[PDB]
């Protein structure tokens, strides 16, 4: 998940990027690339939930993307799902 | 060459040297460097502006040069201060980004040749994170230098 790679020619294939660096704040950037399968098979993220049976998973679950990938779409279809 | 296109490269490229006969070439055309086209009509980044955001180790030999040309057609005052015209980055000048990048030796260059101290980031990315903004500063360059952990640009104000 944490990967940037300085050889600049396998950089297509990097996942963590650096958009902008205004000082004191930094904008990374996450791929998506498997962790939300729109319209693919299966994804990362079902794995860690629906599959994976190791004690591990709480910790898993307290990567860096995945803790604002989940509030991204609770706060879209949180609200939503509740009212109905 | 002779469009804005050509132009808008270079200076991110850092090469003076494909930048030569520009200067009698506005004497030809009359043209200003912030007249109407050398000048982005979206946000109002200039040529300047644009020297300031790529750089070359925080050195783009241009940023003189780009003075210079303004020296001949009269625009000091209007050149270096001239705001972005947007609204999200909106009142950001050169001043604004040689302080940010901390580029000591470009901030004492800009205000030499007359540089407004005073000018106001009041862009909506300028604002508080309540108001939408990513980072606050109070939209003063003596302010900015202050919250840019600088007390040079500080001591130089």
């Amino acid at each position: 998940i944490r990967l940037e790679i300085k050889d600049e020619e396998a950089r297509h294939l990097s996942r963590k990027f650096r958009d902008w660096a205004y000082g004191p704040v930094y904008s990374s950037l996450y791929d998506l690339s498997m962790l939300d399968t729109c319209g693919e098979e299966v994804s990362v993220l079902e794995i860690l939930v629906y599959n994976s049976k190791v004690e591990n998973r709480h910790e898993m679950l307290a990567v860096e993307p995945i803790n604002e990938l989940l509030r991204d779409k609770w706060q879209k279809f949180g609200a939503v799902s509740f009212y109905i | 060459m002779f469009n804005r296109h050509m132009l808008f490269d270079i200076v991110s490229r850092g090469s003076t040297a494909e930048l030569e006969g520009f200067l009698p070439f506005l004497l030809a055309q009359k043209k200003r460097l912030t007249d109407e086209e050398f000048r982005e009509a979206s946000t109002g980044k200039t040529c300047l502006t644009k020297a300031l955001m790529n750089l070359n180790g925080g050195k783009n030999d241009t940023i003189p040069m780009l003075i210079d040309i303004a020296e001949k057609t009269g625009n000091l005052r209007e050149f270096i201060n001239s705001p972005f015209r947007d609204v999200y980055y909106r009142g950001q000048t050169a001043l604004h980004i040689a302080i940010e990048r901390r580029c000591k030796h470009y901030v004492e260059l800009l205000v030499e040749k007359g540089a407004d101290v005073h000018a106001q980031a009041r862009g909506r990315f300028f604002q508080p994170k309540d108001e939408g903004g990513y980072f606050y500063f109070g939209e003063l360059p003596l302010s900015l230098a202050a919250c840019t952990n600088q007390p040079d640009i500080v001591h130089y104000l």
